[PDB]
């Protein structure tokens, strides 16, 4: 009744705080989950993320992103949905296990590339898990969702794998996708591990209703319909990707920097093609060279905040050091004179 | 009642 699962597994993944892979759908049977990221199976902060064809066979069906983290093993504190995008909905799941999921309506398209990048980080004694998606054709990043997990010092510790799964039982319907550009950032040294070599493996060694292979460009895999394995129970394949990933640049324009009636307003906009914002800080100096100590500091500007409005007492001539950093820890600093009129 | 389970850890 069900298409067999297919797993694509890096040979060399390690404990990571950033995990990234590129995915392209080819055939999209309904009730298919491409979980392109998986971590900590059976463990603290177990989770996954990817793409679902929830209904229909094509773009006119319900196409989504998915993100889930299982409830803490010991802590009684709830996982919080800290941030959901305009098309994202956070809900608690149940059945044999419980936790938090974010489902995001997202009009992804056949034969287009989608880069799903997850980051885990420590903030206020908790671990945050964030989901970002680059639409490669549009050259546009979007922040999808951030979960606040009430246990410190958890990360994408083990179990990196992708799966394609039929969750309803329509093994007659073929599902096929491609992946490339798998990378993790190591907890050990903050350097990148390249998943250049991956195994493609059917879930059931006795079920051959799936197939896989690689071009010089991508790994591909399918299951269901007339799929029949050309690679036995599984096979390993190498892509010629660079050992360090090609990371774009953080690029933004300051839109306002003015002080009026004891209120400081500073706003910015990342360029359409920029890497996405991870955090911000603004130091305010009483001198152009920004020597000595700032007279004031605005800390803990979040990934989802593109400005500040603060009641503050300043002298005549103030200068703002705007320090933004992207999800890849690239920092871009601008120095702007604060204007004393809106 | 849809479920989307995951692989078990290695023993
Ligand atoms: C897995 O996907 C299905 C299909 O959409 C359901 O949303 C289910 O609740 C999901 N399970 C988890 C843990 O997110
Ligand atoms: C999850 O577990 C169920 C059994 O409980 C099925 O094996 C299902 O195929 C599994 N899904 C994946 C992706 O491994
Ligand atoms: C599969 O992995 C998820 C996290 O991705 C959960 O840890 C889930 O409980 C795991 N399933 C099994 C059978 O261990
Ligand atoms: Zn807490």
């Amino acid at each position: 009744a069900s298409a067999p699962g297919v797993y694509v597994t890096p040979k060399n993944s390690v404990s990571s705080d950033i995990i990234s892979i590129d995915w392209s759908p080819v055939q999209t049977a309904p009730y298919t989950y491409w979980a392109v990221h998986n971590w900590n199976q059976g463990g603290e902060a177990g989770g996954y993320a990817g793409f679902q064809q929830q209904s229909g066979f094509d773009e006119n069906g319900k196409r989504t992103l998915h993100f889930a983290v299982w409830d803490p093993i010991s802590s009684k504190e709830a996982i919080k949905a800290e941030y959901v995008s305009p098309t994202s909905v956070a809900s608690n799941f149940g059945g044999e296990g419980t936790g938090l999921k974010i489902q995001t309506t997202y009009d992804w398209k056949n034969y287009n590339w989608y880069r799903m990048t997850m980051r885990s980080w420590q903030e206020n004694g908790h671990t945050k898990f964030g989901q970002w998606l680059k639409d490669v054709s549009k050259n546009q990043w979007k922040l999808i969702g951030i979960m606040d997990f009430p246990v410190p010092n958890v990360t994408f510790n083990y179990g990196q794998t992708l799966f394609q799964a039929d969750w309803l039982g329509n093994g007659q319907d073929v599902r096929e996708a491609r992946v490339k550009n798998g990378y993790g950032r190591n907890i050990s040294d903050k350097k990148w591990t390249s998943w250049n070599t991956q195994s493609i493996e059917g879930q059931e060694p006795l079920n051959n209703n799936w197939d896989g292979g690689a071009t010089s460009e991508y790994l591909w895999f399918k299951a269901g319909g007339d799929s029949r394995s050309t690679i036995g129970t599984g096979k390993t394949f190498t892509l010629n990707q660079p050992s360090q990933p090609e990371i774009g640049k953080l690029d933004y324009d300051v839109k306002s920097t003015y002080y009026e009636n004891e209120k400081l307003n500073i706003t910015w906009q990342l360029k359409d093609s920029s890497t996405p914002q991870f955090k911000g800080k603004i130091e305010i100096y009483n001198n152009e060279n920004m020597t000595g100590q700032p007279i004031n500091v605005i800390n803990d500007i979040k990934s989802y905040q593109n400005g500040i409005s603060q009641s503050i007492s300043l002298p005549t001539n103030t200068y703002a050091k705007i320090v933004l950093t992207d999800i890849f820890d690239q920092t871009v600093e601008k120095k702007v004179k604060i204007k004393n009129e809106s | 009642a849809a479920t989307t389970t995951t692989p078990a850890p290695a023993k």
